[PDB]
């Protein structure tokens, strides 16, 4: 219930800058794509572009950004075990 | 065929917007910039030239080719 305070952050996908200022642009991933500016708690440098980052829904702001997409069918190959065989 | 920045309630035009790029291609930008000098490469200097004949030189010295006036490459 100290998590009802926080946020439902709807992530996003981030296409360019602009100059002297953030005014950032995204696509979010089907809606529409918006120009934004980005929050106080954020980092004014790693938000490049192609950058899965967490948005605001209410006022459309960038919080986190995140590793990317890595389609999940491939994260099923990693081994995440040992077998055991000696040499 | 231009991207206009648009209030959401208004629906009113509010800026001009610069290009419609995709994310990998400005992913395909070489940024990098490797080093490998032409001392690298042994045994082809021939190809070299021709080749740096062919391109190097429409990007340095266009006024050459239209004094002879024909075409680059």
């Amino acid at each position: 219930q100290s998590e009802q305070p926080l946020q439902v952050a709807r992530c996003t996908k981030i296409i360019n800058a602009d100059s002297e200022d953030p005014k950032y642009i995204i696509n979010v991933k089907q809606f529409a794509k918006f120009v934004v500016d980005l929050s106080d708690q954020v980092a004014p440098t790693d938000i490049e572009e192609g950058m899965r980052v967490g948005v605001d829904r209410n006022k459309y702001q960038i919080h986190i950004p995140l590793p990317p997409k890595i389609d999940p069918t491939v994260t099923m190959m990693q081994v995440e075990e040992k077998p055991d065989v000696t040499y | 065929g231009d991207l206009v920045g648009v209030n959401k309630d208004s629906y009113l035009i509010l800026e001009t917007l610069p290009t419609e790029y995709d994310s990998r291609v400005k992913a395909m930008e070489v940024d990098e910039r490797p080093t490998e000098q032409y001392s690298d490469i042994g045994g082809l200097d021939k190809q070299i030239q021709e080749l740096v004949e062919a391109i190097v030189l429409p990007m340095n010295h266009k006024e050459k080719f239209e004094n002879l006036g024909i075409q680059p490459p």
